[PDB]
């Protein structure tokens, strides 16, 4: 059950769900396995906030174990299309897609909690059928792997060759290690 | 002889800076008005009609200043009125006929001269309705005033007391036709920009195909006002009949940073010259650096008060100096620089 | 007495594009005079009174029709405005002086005054309004409509003749208002909204429904023709006042063709006015046939009727008029359709 | 959970769900597997927006892996029927039906995001029963294949023969490749 909170406004008191109340403050929650349905919801939230104030910065809390690539690209392209700088924060963990979206945030506005755990790996897929069809699908995942590695190098700043070697197998990076790699910019230990 | 529009505009240029369009409309209107008076409607089979002007413009753009300067060179009698004071007939406030009464006073109650006169009505936007709907309750100072002006603008005999309005049967009110009395209605229509933006700007959505400007790329008040149409005034509150009476529409532009810098020294009565004269009579010389004037312009623009903003900046910078300058001695010259405007340093004093 | 054709022909000379409205006015005035000639109605049934209501948009010739009609008719014609009128005993004005004003035209003779016509312009401006706490009393409104309504019901009005002194002297010339034609012409701005809410069917949503785009949604023309008493009451008019005005002459927004004629056909047309203005300076002005079409198109968008034409002309000629006196060797100036658009400059002949 | 947003209006404050708020701005979301129920919902939104303003353009955000053909035709026929031009934007991906609807948009108003992935294939179906019944259903699906190819050739502008060759097996086209093929017109990289 989601709790309801009261907001005091000039017109009068209004009741908001905990997630809607934070949405009003330009906070979007990315949680759980990434998929088409939740991704379109995040996309709608981003576009809605852009119209309200395209100058103020949006925030995207990321606690997810990853998911579909296509659903994630919709969020990534939306973050880059809109004018507001999307400030990504990592809570708990950020897997392949959560990390790709985390590093996709605006330069200087990417953060991670001290005990968060980031992980980056190559795409996962499979196909059953004729040899001809297998070749077709095999080339796509390779292109997706190359396309995702190119973008990671652009945001993190690491060379494309280094990203390939590190992304060949699951690599776990702590919050300080992620700062050196380039996935994040700073760590939020305490409120100053 | 008959002064040409260029000659009339030259006088306005001396006192007004940057309002080229307003000067042309005013000069042409004055030029045509003189021709009608110079050549009465006697030989021409056709009777020449007048065209009223509507001076729309933001605050401190020179609307009121243009009218005052015009009276200096206007051989025809001229007077200025205030729409706020005007009220519809039957109410304690005022009557529209009082405007004509003031004009007659300028020409010593001369009916013939009064008929061929130029009248200016400032703050005409104040009597505008709140919405396109006519009203919810009777409006003494609003559409009602506009309804009474319709006959006055178009033309009708106006009853005004000949001398004192006393000891006369029925007051012996003089009947003066207002058909030939050119009317100039200048007002600062605040909020008209959003009305024009509603129709001019479209596609204000939420999705990818929407248009987002971020308040920086949006059209400014000057640009939006230039696209003003009669339909827009209907939504603002102006009566449709009233707008028809005013065919000519003049839109003034917002004073830019460069224009404000020129206003500080170029006009005959400039802000710098005013303060300079204050120092000359007390035995001191006031000098303003070119860089200082540029700094003052930037601060004034932020205030949003147009030309009036410049006065505030100068007052604050010279607040402390003016306080201690008279008591001080051995003060022969004062120099103002950009640093003084910023507040980093005190203005230099020559001993 | 004058035939309807004769009345319509005279109005047509000065009015363009109001053929339908002119027919109603000509028939109404002709029928009114016929009733006056007959005594006791010449029959058991009572003939309906003729009271016209000139409702129309701005710049539609409402005032022009009344002013031009007076020239043809020998009867005395007086013109008043409801805006100036206020309740009796107030600083504004008194409604009863209208009869006195009419008598002044015919030197205070009751016989001529009875056959006179009255034109109350701006009738919509006295529409009933709700009470305002700040205002002491609403002098203008339904109270003024009651005084005017009394004259329509038919009542002899006492008028002092030859500008009688303040001493009463019991002159009180009685002039009956039953035979005096009463015409009220005003532009009821906003009436289209209430009328549309009543006669607009609405747009459906299904495949077989009829979708109405904003382009062909509706217009004031063809909408005011369906005016009924209920909508007028909402505007503020008294129901009794509406019943007393059975004849209703509704004008329509001038068309492109109609505006083109006004530009050149009238003797005091806008083009001729500027031509005389330029001639006073030693130059001749020429307007191309195509330019008139463009001016009419721009004027129609303004929605200010005939007055819109002056706005377009003044804007297009603003630049040349400013520089024409200072310029030399200019003997002729020509304007075409391209100049109206603003892309081109007024052509100058040297 | 769908968040709720507040919209300021002349009447006063109003509360809308994130999807309904965007519907007010002529935005329809096509997400997930295409089927009869979701398709009828999209059809109802197109008709509703047509009545509100038949002049303004409608937008369709397609992120779907495809689905039933019959359900898609209901959407396609509705788009061509209504007067408003339907602008199609591909987010994440657009499979066989999603791609058919994507290219079916108004000429010049079809868009694609940079990292989107478009795939077009021939229809797939199956029937179990008597040989006589097999011949009936086999002929029907072939007719649909020809009909779908004929419509794609019209929107894309490619020849019918070329479409048959390319759609014989799964073909993946990126956003730039789709522009050349004719499925989309331009790419929305950044807000201008
Ligand atoms: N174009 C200008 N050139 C020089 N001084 C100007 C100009 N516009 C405004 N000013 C100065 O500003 C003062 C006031 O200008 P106004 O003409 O009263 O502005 P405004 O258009 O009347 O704004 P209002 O009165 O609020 S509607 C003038 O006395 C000048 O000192
Ligand atoms: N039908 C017309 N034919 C010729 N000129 C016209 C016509 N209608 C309007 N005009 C011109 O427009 C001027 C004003 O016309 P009006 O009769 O006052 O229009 P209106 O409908 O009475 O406007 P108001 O403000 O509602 S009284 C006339 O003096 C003519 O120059
Ligand atoms: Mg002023």
């Amino acid at each position: 059950l989601v709790p309801m909170v009261i907001e005091q406004t000039s017109r009068g008191e209004r009741s908001f769900d905990i997630y809607s109340r934070l949405l009003k403050e330009r906070v979007i929650f990315l949680t759980g396995q990434v998929e088409d349905h939740m991704a379109n919801l995040i996309v709608a939230q981003m576009l809605f906030l852009e119209a309200e104030n395209p100058e103020k910065d949006i925030y995207l809390y990321i606690n997810s174990p990853g998911g579909v690539i296509t659903a994630g690209m919709s969020i990534y392209d939306t973050m880059q299309f809109i004018k507001p700088d999307v400030s990504t924060i990592c809570m708990g963990q950020a897997a392949s897609m959560g990390a790709f979206l985390l590093t996709a945030g605006a330069k200087g506005k990417r953060f991670c909690l001290p005990n968060s755990r980031v992980m980056i790996h190559q795409p996962l897929g499979g196909y059953q059928g004729q040899a001809t069809d297998i070749e077709i699908h095999a080339r796509e995942i390779l292109k997706v792997k190359g396309r995702m590695n190119e973008l990671m190098a652009l945001h993190t700043g690491q060379s494309l060759e280094q990203i390939e070697r590190d992304t060949e197998r699951d690599r776990f990076l702590s919050a300080p290690e992620a700062v050196e790699y380039g996935l994040v910019d700073s760590i939020l230990t305490h409120r100053n | 002889a008959l002064p040409t529009p260029h000659e009339i505009r030259n006088h306005l240029d001396d006192y007004v800076i940057g309002q080229e369009q307003a000067k042309k409309v005013l000069a042409v209107a004055v030029y045509n008005h003189y021709k009608r008076l110079r050549n009465g409607d006697t030989s021409n089979g056709v009777e020449l009609g007048k065209s009223n002007i509507l001076l729309i413009g933001p605050t401190g753009s020179g609307k009121t200043l243009l009218a005052e300067t015009l009276a200096r060179l206007l051989d025809v009698p001229f007077t200025m009125a205030d729409a706020t004071t005007l009220t519809e007939a039957g109410y304690v406030g005022e009557d529209v006929e009082n405007i004509i009464q003031k004009l007659l006073q300028k020409c010593d109650y001369d009916v013939q001269k009064a008929q061929r006169g130029i009248v200016y009505i400032d703050e005409i936007d104040k009597i505008s309705r709140k919405s396109d709907n006519p009203s919810i309750t009777r409006d003494v100072s609003g559409e009602g005033v506009q309804q009474a002006l319709l006959k006055l603008i178009e033309g009708t005999v106006a009853a005004v007391p000949p001398q004192g309005g006393r000891k006369h049967p029925q007051q012996e009110f003089l009947q003066v036709d207002t058909s030939k009395i050119l009317f100039i209605c200048g007002g600062a229509f605040a909020g008209l920009d959003k009305v024009i933006s509603h129709r001019v700007e479209t596609g204000s959505g939420i999705g990818f195909g929407a248009t987002v400007k971020a308040k920086s790329d949006k059209a400014s008040e000057g640009e939006l006002l230039a696209q003003v149409e009669p339909e827009d005034l209907i939504k603002f509150g102006l009566i449709p009949e009233f707008i028809g009476r005013l065919p000519v529409v003049a839109t003034l532009n917002e004073l830019s940073e460069e224009a404000l810098i020129q206003i500080l020294k170029e006009p005959k009565n400039a802000l710098t010259k005013q303060y300079q004269a204050l120092f000359n009579l007390e035995g001191v010389d006031l000098e303003f650096r070119d860089e200082a004037l540029d700094a003052i312009a930037k601060k004034a623009m932020a205030r949003k008060t147009g030309a009036r903003g410049l006065r505030s900046i100068v007052e604050a910078a010279l607040l402390d100096t003016m306080y201690d300058l008279p008591s001080m001695e051995d003060v022969e010259k004062v120099v103002i620089d950009e640093s003084v405007i910023d507040g980093q340093s005190e203005p230099l004093l020559i001993y």
